[PDB]
């Protein structure tokens, strides 16, 4: 009996298949989150600066109140 | 120059340490009449020798 190297292909490994595809981001939907984070960013920040004004006037009031200084 | 007397004004000046005075802003509301009259005197007459 002769024994040589046997042939096997099975699945053929798929000859040239695309793996690159669009994922997560679509296009217009990313701008809704992108610019949406900006509008949420300013509104949250400016409310803190209005709360800073409560401290600001109260800080300068200490100088006016102190005349024996 | 003609300076003020060695006895000067106010016996035992200041209460204690700083920040303590800055902690209370109620000093503006209570006792304002002596503070405002000293302020009114000093801006009209710049000399400390007169409004002491």
């Amino acid at each position: 009996x002769x024994x040589x190297x046997x042939x096997x292909x099975x699945x053929x490994x798929x000859x040239x298949x695309x793996x690159x595809x669009x994922x997560x981001x679509x296009g217009y939907s990313m701008f809704a989150v992108g610019i949406g984070a900006l509008l949420f960013g300013y509104w949250s920040m400016m409310k803190w600066n209005r709360e800073r004004r409560r401290l600001q006037i109260e800080d300068f009031e200490a100088r006016i109140a102190l005349m024996p200084l | 120059e003609l300076p003020s007397l060695e006895d000067l004004k106010v016996q035992e000046v200041k209460v204690s340490s700083s920040v303590l005075k800055a902690a209370a802003h109620h000093y503006g509301a209570q006792c304002d009449k002596p503070n405002k009259e000293f302020m009114l005197c000093r801006w009209e007459e710049k000399d400390p020798r007169r409004c002491l």
